[PDB]
């Protein structure tokens, strides 16, 4: 099964700065990675699908990149509402799996 | 006769690609490491299987996935034998005539 | 409208089983799959399994002990997860999510908080938190409500039926003697209270109770 | 009739391999990890696709690349069904005669 | 030839606890791994075939998971009769090979 490593587990940035979350897969999975945001006591919310595709309703601030084994979720100019845990998830091979999550601190 | 057999085969082939796509995902999810597990790429896999191109980017690893694959294959191949036989029939007649 | 509706909580005694539900609305296709995801407090998302309603087949995570059995009802557009012979290790929020057969979870339910314990259900007592008579106010005033003696988690606290959101802090509950307690804080301009009313609404799914407590100045 | 249909198909196939090569690169650039992105190897990929050989060294990963691939496939297969039907027509006549 | 690494070589657990044995292949072998139990002075006995498939006669307590290069044999609630050496074996490429074995201690 595909292991997704998200490290570091905690990212601290200053307001308005560009931040990037990392997700590394144990084997090549094309661009079959999706990213979710989960705020405190909230349910997960899809942000980016297939590594870089936008989701309607999501601020243009978010974007994704990468293919193969290394993926990045970026936030241009972070703000308070971005405080949350972020998870990557792959759909290349069965079963689907999730990364362990990165918390954004401001 | 021939054109109707051919037209029907074409319609039947389209149905097999869509049903084959659905059934391949159904068969393959639950098998660790399987990649023929989402519908858009499964439809693509059914098309490159029916034409016998078979790139190898995707394929079934389970028994039922493989049975589905053989039906797709035979449906594709049969449709083409029918179109070919239909073209031969057409040509043979127009040539008697010419 | 909410695409996936799940009950807020289920209390289960060790060894007993429970059947969670997930009612779906919005567009439904033959290619839809409903997935279940487990999340323990303070931890990550763990995939449990999936079911395709159109055909009724279910697959499960092979890496974990199988506690779940999935089924789906086509006419009621409801997916079910039967959890059995539970232990405290099974206490967690269980989400249902919908995938259109293309690999990502487009939408998620709100999750059902399942608590495995021998303890009994207990609705919370809600008390008002209004400043004392010597408290001097600035341009803003802080009020709150104390929610104590409830079990199991969670409770949901809102202010003015949800219309008042900014300036609200609801603290994590503390567990002492099979009972939880927390308080919620709200801050409004000092000039608006008590002229404009401030009431906290406390919902406790496990006991099917929802109470209101208006916050008035101390006599 | 038959030879002209066959000759035309051959000409049409050559056009599809060149246009398919151009359109595949157009479709695939911009998709991370895509390899069907330079014209010389794309022409090679179109040839091994049209003949249905399909080694797997190169293939499309995007929706439009895959649609282009299916047109190349069907163009190749059709040309061959036409040549085959044309040979059958030729033989059938020379045999009536013999 | 495929090397199967079983580590640790000795696993000690408390009665009734869930235990997991690891088998790592030197290259990807799909799900072509099988597991055997060998009690002291006994012959090997097949427990799980093709990574996760049950064998009739084997307690439901045993299960297997994984694909690619990493495989796990799990025992839910270990008991005394589980004391034995456990071996994995691959059939993906010729020749078949065996892992070096893990001993379960209670
Ligand atoms: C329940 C019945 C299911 C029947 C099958 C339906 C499949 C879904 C529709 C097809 C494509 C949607 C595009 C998309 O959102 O996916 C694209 C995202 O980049 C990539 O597309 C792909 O890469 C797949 C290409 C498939 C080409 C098939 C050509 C057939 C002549
Ligand atoms: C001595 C004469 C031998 C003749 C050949 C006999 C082969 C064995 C019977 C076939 C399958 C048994 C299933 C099984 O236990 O294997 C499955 C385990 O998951 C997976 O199956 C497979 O993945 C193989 C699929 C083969 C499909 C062939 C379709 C042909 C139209
Ligand atoms: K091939
Ligand atoms: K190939
Ligand atoms: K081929």
């Amino acid at each position: 099964d595909i292991l997704l490593t998200q490290s570091p587990a905690i990212l601290s940035v200053s307001p308005g700065e560009r931040v990037s979350f990392s997700c590394r897969a144990s084997q090549s999975i094309g661009t079959d990675i999706h990213w979710y945001q989960q705020r405190t006591n909230g349910s997960p919310r899809l942000l980016i699908k297939y590594a870089s595709e936008s989701i309607s309703g999501i601020p243009s601030r978010f974007s994704g990149s990468g293919s193969g084994t290394d993926f990045t979720l970026s936030i241009n100019s972070v703000e308070s509402e971005d405080i949350a845990n972020y998870y990557c998830q792959q759909s290349n091979r069965w079963p689907f799996t999730f990364g362990s999550g990165t918390k954004l601190e401001i | 006769l021939h054109w109707r057999a051919a037209g029907a085969a074409t319609v039947l082939l389209v149905i097999v690609l869509l049903a084959g796509s659905y059934l391949a995902v159904l068969a393959e999810r639950g098998a660790p490491g399987a990649q023929l597990i989402t519908y858009p790429r499964a439809l693509w896999w059914a098309c490159e299987t029916a034409t016998t191109v078979x790139y190898g980017d995707l394929y079934p690893v389970t028994l039922w996935g493989r049975l589905v694959a053989v039906v797709v294959m035979v449906a594709g191949i049969t449709s083409f034998g029918l179109v070919t036989a239909a073209l031969a029939t057409w040509f043979v007649g127009r040539e008697q005539e010419r | 409208q909410v695409q996936l509706q799940q009950p807020g909580a289920e209390l289960v005694k060790p060894g007993a089983s429970v059947k969670l539900s997930c009612k779906a609305s919005g567009y439904t296709f033959t290619s839809d799959w409903i997935h279940w995801v487990k999340q323990r407090p303070g931890h990550g998302l763990e995939w449990i399994g999936e079911i395709i309603p159109s055909y009724g087949r279910a697959n499960y995570n092979e890496k974990i002990q199988k506690k779940a059995t999935l089924t789906a009802d086509k006419s009621s557009s409801t997916a079910f997860m039967q959890l059995s012979s539970l232990t405290s290790e099974d206490s967690a929020v269980y989400y249902c999510a919908r995938e259109r057969g293309d690999g990502y979870f487009a939408v998620w339910g709100a999750g059902t908080t399942v608590t495995v314990s021998s303890a009994k259900t207990t609705p919370p007592s809600v008390y008002p938190l209004a400043p004392g008579s010597a408290a001097q106010t600035n341009s803003m005033v802080t009020l709150g409500c104390l929610v104590k003696g409830y079990f199991p988690e969670p409770v949901t606290v809102t202010w003015n039926s949800g219309s008042l959101s900014s300036g609200v802090h609801t603290f994590p509950a503390v567990l002492q003697s099979d009972l939880y307690t927390l308080s919620s804080s709200v801050t409004v301009p000092s000039s608006s209270w008590p002229s404009e009313t401030v009431t906290c609404n406390v919902a406790h799914p496990a006991s099917s109770t929802k109470v209101d407590k208006k916050i008035v100045p101390r006599d």
